[PDB]
RNA sequence: UUUAAUGUUUGAUGUUCUAACGUUGACCCGUAAUCCGGGUUGCGGACAGUGUCUGGUGGGUAGUUUGACUGGGGCGGUCUCCUCCUAAAGAGUAACGGAGGAGCACGAAGGUUGGCUAAUCCUGGUCGGACAUCAGGAGGUUAGUGCAAUGGCAUAAGCCAGCUUGACUGCGAGCGUGACGGCGCGAGCAGGUGCGAAAGCAGGUCAUAGUGAUCCGGUGGUUCUGAAUGGAAGGGCCAUCG
RNA sequence: UUCCUUGUCGGGUAAGUUCCGACCUGCACGAAUGGCGUAAUGAUGGCCAGGCUGUCUCCACCCGAGACUCAGUGAAAUUGAACUCGCUGUGAAGAUGCAGUGUACCCGCGGCAAGACGGAAAGACCCCGUGAACCUUUACUAUAGCUUGACACUGAACAUU
RNA sequence: UUAUUAAAAACACAGCACUGUGCAAACACGAAAGUGGACGUAUACGGUGUGACGCCUGCCCGGUGCCGGAAGGUUAAUUG
RNA sequence: GAGGACCGAACCGACUAAUGUUGAAAAAUUAGCGGAUGACUUGUGGCUGGGGGUGAAAGGCCAAUCAAACCGGGAGAUAG
RNA sequence: CUUUUGUAUAAUGGGUCAGCGACUUAUAUUCUGUAGCAAGGUUAACCGAAUAGGGGAGCCGAAGGGAAACCGAGUCUUAA
């Protein structure tokens, strides 16, 4: 019938580019799905939020037989 | 307060608390003020007398602020354990 | 705009209780679970009771 | 004459050490059944004012 | 066992009565006065009427309200939230721009351990058919996900079973997002618990909608307060409801 | 009272969206917020005809009062300042004032009203203001009045129970 | 009749109808006393609608109002 | 010799047109017009007062004033 | 000049001159400057041949945390 209505929007997106230093607990992305998927010293939180679970630098790879792109922490 | 319209800050935010009647008749004093008596030994009558607290306070209690260099008496005031730490060790005494 | 607010009830002697919802036409049973009780810090047994 | 204490804002803000007010959080009064324990839980503390929002609060208690 | 009737309290009314009260009936006096008052009398009579309280009625009168957006206003539509596009490869980004949804559900559809892997089609086969259940091959997720869309999902987040209540209490490094009120994510710590041989996992659900500040008030609790004192009322604090 | 609509038909006129008569298809007549008739009446509405005419074709002349000139007296609205032309273009988008160009010796008097978005009245229309007034009602909240009962002023006797 | 842009088809009207009113009338002006109605008494008075006269005035009581009814339901102060 | 009868002066009114519109005039003049024994007109005096009066009803009129007069006061009302 | 996205504007206001004509006052509060004193500072009413002096009632500050009891350089939160 008739349009007009929208939501709010929700700031997704990568949060922590590669290279930078973060502290234990910073978030990294935030996403929808795992369209990022959680590497070494990085969790997954309930709304797949990536966040760090150690300090040091964040590192984007693509790894796995899928090449699914992965996030972690080089501890530092 | 008024922004606009929209419910002000001090209207969207609950009240809480209670104000106590017995805070109004309760006062601190400090170490500094224990030499301001007059007579050494100290209660709630030589602590108005010096106007160091108001008439009508019913409790007072003496805390480890300023420092005190002469033997003090007090006597009927709560003293904190820091206080009555340096009151003793100016060779003062405290009695209930 | 069926579910009903229902209270849980400790049975232990504190008056403590949680809070949940139930859909009283399709499980007409009492509800029972093992909850902790934070005033005696155990894991006691929680039954139903109106809000 | 003197200023008049907003009475309203008197029974919300308490005046702290290093001047800022503290104030009880908002959405902690009813229905409660739905709101998740974990954000409960972060409401019962007091919380300090924010910076933006010290102007309109300092105005409605002069005597604070 | 029961029944009647004389004696009593309070009502429930009524037919009498006169003495309150009414009289815009008559007569007398104040008084050379159709006011008023007094008197006599008649007629009413505990009614009527008035005061306080109370239900109903009450534009007779009064005080007021009767939204905004808007290719002028009105009319119609819209107003909060979620998803996609517009949006210009970080975030954000308008229009009465283009399309759809939500105002819930679930004690299992949650937790854990173990297992499992679709759609569709072909071939063969009792009733049986284009389409039921059976078997095989092809196929490779074209399926599924409590519900819109998007992003996800095989280690499955999809499907099945066992045991269960972590849909725990206190907290919380550190971040994200908001002018703010707020909202969101969160390792780890303490207490106690479930599943697993164990490593471990669990602070609801694949994620993102399913919502309402404050005031006032209710209910339960409470080594808080208690207007001379002891209590209590009330208030506070905690949980929760409208 | 009929939107469609100048309905259709008839009458009147050389020609009639009006008028009169009828038809009924009454958008959306209708019986005391009356229906349909109706003689008389009307500074009432519509239409027709005779008479009459400067109403007109189409104006002409004339008589008076002004206008005009002289003497006397002597206002008003309005007014940023003015050394105050046309045109085309430009430009808060319709120019005396800008650009280009044309024209134009200085100053009166009688006339005429095209312009000076002329004068006059802080637009009556329209919108807006969490403006106003008055009016309406089954808006809200009240209330005078009206009405109900209780108690009081207010008593006795007796039935009935 | 709109003094000062509307004189009319508007208002009034005689007539008609309905309705209220038994007299200390209804009703109106009055915190009240009182006064008007009326020194009148239902062939009177008030209100409402219609509007000379002629022929007439059909159907609907569901809605709203008004009138009557009193059994039942509900229901105030009061009582406790 | 009846009549809210007829024609028509005074008188009362105000239908049409022109003029006037910084007027002769804050409503008139000129020429016509209606009523003109009546619900007529007029003098003098009186009464009704502002949410009130009065109104053959136009929201008309109530001192050139009216969908609530005038004067003083609240009052320097308030004016996003 | 005003008002505007924007004015020679044909948008507003002003005929001219002269005079008058609009951010004040009181009391609180906060900040800055400056002066005095300084862990202290200062008095109010009032007394007073009174701008002196007296008056320290008070107010602010040197301690906070907590809803509060309470504790106190810590305190609250919690069984911790
Ligand atoms: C007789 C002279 C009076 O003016 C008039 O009568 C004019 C004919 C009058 O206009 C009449 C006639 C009319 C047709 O306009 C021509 C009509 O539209 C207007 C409303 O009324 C003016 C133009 C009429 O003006 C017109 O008004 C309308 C609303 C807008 C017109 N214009 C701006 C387009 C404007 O020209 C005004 C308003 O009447 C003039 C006004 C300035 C004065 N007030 C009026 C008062 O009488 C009328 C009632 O007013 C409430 O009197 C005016 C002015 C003083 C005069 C000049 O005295």
């Amino acid at each position: 019938t008739r349009n007009g209505r929208d939501s709010e929007a929700k700031r997704l997106g990568v949060k922590r580019f590669g290279g930078e230093s973060v502290l234990a607990g910073s978030i990294i992305v935030r996403q929808r799905g795992t369209k990022f998927h959680a590497g070494a010293n990085v969790g997954c939180g309930r709304d797949h939020t990536l966040f760090a679970k150690a300090d040091g630098k964040v590192k984007f790879e693509v790894k796995g037989p899928k090449n699914r792109k992965f996030i972690s922490i080089e501890a530092e | 307060g008024f922004e606009g319209g929209q419910m002000p800050l001090y209207r969207r935010l609950p009240k809480f608390g209670f104000t106590s009647r017995k805070a109004a008749i309760t006062a601190e004093i400090r170490l500094s003020d224990l030499a301001k008596v007059e007579g050494g030994v100290v209660d709630l009558n030589t602590l108005k007398a010096a106007n160091i607290i108001g008439i009508q306070i019913e409790f007072a209690k003496v805390i480890l602020a300023g420092e005190v260099t002469t033997p003090v008496t007090v006597r009927g005031l709560r003293v904190t354990k820091g206080a009555r730490a340096a009151i003793e060790a100016a060779g003062g005494k405290i009695e209930e | 705009g069926i579910r009903e607010k229902i209270k849980l009830v400790s049975s232990a002697g504190t008056g403590h209780f949680y809070t949940t919802t139930k859909n009283k036409r399709t499980k007409p049973e009492k509800l029972e679970l093992k909850k902790f009780d934070p005033v005696v810090r155990q894991h006691v047994i929680y039954k139903e009771a109106k809000i | 004459p003197k200023i008049k204490t907003v009475r309203g804002a008197a029974k919300r803000f308490k005046k702290t050490g290093k001047g800022g007010f503290k104030h009880k959080h908002a959405n902690l009064r009813h229905i409660l059944t739905k709101k998740a324990t974990k954000r409960k839980r972060h409401l019962r503390p007091k919380a300090m004012v924010s910076k933006g929002d010290l102007g309109l609060v300092i105005a409605c208690l002069p005597y604070a």
